[PDB]
RNA sequence: UUAAUUGGAUUCAACGCCGGGAACCUCACCGGGGGCGACGGCAGGAUGAAGGCCAGGCUGAAGGUCUUGCCGGACGCGCCGAG
């Protein structure tokens, strides 16, 4: 299974576990947009703090804009095994193909730590 | 779309307090109740006979 | 010399029969001049409707009424004489408006 | 997210950010004219 | 030749709105001086853009109280009577006068035997 | 008679009666147009509106309808029970 052509670099089993952790706190006690659209606005608007993408996704279109955005944005971004595991962290049934964290809650010391854990990863 | 057109004047403008008939409503000084209305409530309002 | 108009109006005759020698009462215990209670003309609203709900049968008609009453108090000006009116328990349905004429 | 083409490194959009409510709003390009659905706003090439 | 208070189609032609009205009776001045209904407004755009020819579609109308001016004359225009859009075309002499008293809408009535 | 003149009322006790005022409204008639159908289940969802929106055509007109493409940033097509 070659890694999708928006793939940068391969995100530890842990780290991406934090992330989906990140999510779901983010959800309880935060702000998370749900879905790519919303995602890609929020960073666009610059208020994304951390974007979750999901790897098995079918058509890469949807998330071959993120990194590239990510990285002119300076807000960091993760990838995630599933994007049925980023529905289930943001708390909706469908896939989540991506998610925005705009207010982390009480996700920031791991955010704060996925960035950097981020931040080593395309060193 | 589905808003009534606000009509002040005609029988479409007042309509009884109590059961909204678009007939006889009287205005003797503010009473906007059903001519059958009134009967029932005019000695609640203090009506007498004489 | 300052005068003061009480305007008392009521469908309750012995309510403001009561209200009115409260205040005439007041009146010589506080001694100060204060005209007796005019009888204004009692107004009568009247309303004519047709008893039967529906059309049919012989036309007839309910005349219902209110008389409502009014008398018209006119005392001096002494500040003590004007303060006990406010403490005056004053019935629901008799109403009591208050003015200051030169 | 298809009004978002990315070319080496920066984002290119498909349609106009309409400036009556800022970013978030794209809007027709009927090629005539760039024409806000929002609003009705149209602003003619 | 027409003629309408000693001026023609054509001299009506000229004539501002206002001294074309001052023509018309007290009821039509009036109403014109009281302005046109929104919608009579919207059905003046149509009947203008279909005189330059622009709008070519058969022209339609609810509006009954039009009341029919110098520049609607030569120009076929179809009515709501209540049921469908009875067409009428405009002749110079309806100059003064609504639409609706050229739309029927009351069918004929004959007698037959009583019940 | 009418597409329609919405219905009730039949002597005493139906016929300036319900209608106690019909240009709209009243309105229940007729013609035409437009929007729905609470709340559950089946399915969908958000991948984005369900609702509005320029330029038009239809449409009396009404982004109602469609060409066109936006929003709108949020869950509501269709069938069954039931409203």
């Amino acid at each position: 299974m070659a890694k999708p052509s928006y793939v940068k670099f391969e995100v530890p089993k842990e780290l991406a576990e934090k992330a989906l952790q990140a999510v779901e706190i983010a959800r309880d006690t935060g702000k998370i947009r749900k879905g790519t659209n919303e995602t890609t606005k929020a960073v666009e608007r610059g208020q994304a703090k951390l974007v979750i993408i999901a790897e098995d996704v079918d058509p890469e279109e949807i998330v071959a804009h993120l990194p590239p955005l990510c990285e002119e944005k300076e807000i960091p971004y993760i990838y995630v095994p599933s994007k049925k595991e980023l529905g289930a962290a943001a708390g909706i049934e469908v896939a989540a193909a991506s998610v925005a964290i705009i207010e982390p809650g009480k996700a920031r010391d791991l955010v704060e730590e996925i960035a950097m854990k981020v931040k080593e990863l395309m060193k | 779309y589905n808003k009534r057109k606000p009509r002040k004047f005609g029988k479409g403008a007042r309509r009884c307090i109590r059961c909204g008939q678009y007939g006889p409503i009287i205005r003797i000084q503010g009473l906007m109740l059903c001519r059958h209305c009134f009967r029932e409530v005019a000695p609640k309002l203090g009506f007498r006979k004489y | 010399m300052q005068k003061a108009r009480i305007k008392i109006a009521s469908t309750n005759v012995r309510s403001l029969d009561e209200v009115a020698n409260q205040i005439k009462q007041i009146a010589e215990r506080t001694g100060v001049r204060m005209s007796g209670p005019i009888p204004l003309p009692t107004k009568r609203i009247r309303i004519t409707t047709r008893k039967s709900p529906d059309g049919e049968g012989s036309a007839t008609f309910d005349r219902w009424e209110l008389r409502v009453h009014k008398r018209l108090i006119d005392i001096e000006a002494d500040e003590r004489a004007m303060r006990q009116i406010m403490r005056i328990r004053v019935p629901e349905d008799v109403t009591i408006e208050i003015e200051l004429i030169s | 997210w298809k009004l978002y083409e990315i070319k080496d490194g920066k984002v290119i959009r498909k349609n106009k950010f309409c400036p009556r409510c800022g970013p978030g709003v794209f809007m027709a390009d009927h090629g005539d004219r760039w024409a806000c659905g929002k609003c009705g706003y149209t602003e003619w090439k | 030749e027409f003629r309408y208070r000693g001026y023609t189609l054509e001299q009506l032609m000229n004539m501002s709105l206002e001294e074309l009205a001052r023509l018309f009776p007290a009821r039509q001045r009036r109403s014109l001086k009281r302005g046109l209904t929104p919608e009579q407004k919207k059905l003046l755009r149509k009947i203008r853009l279909a005189k330059k020819g622009k709008y070519k579609k058969p022209i339609r109308t609810h509006c009954r109280d039009m009341i029919i001016l110098p520049e609607m004359v030569g120009l076929t225009i179809y009515v709501h009577n209540g049921k469908e859009f009875v067409p009428v075309e405009i002749k110079p002499e309806m100059i003064g006068h609504y639409l609706g008293e050229f739309a029927p809408t009351r069918k004929k009535v004959e007698h037959g035997a009583p019940g």
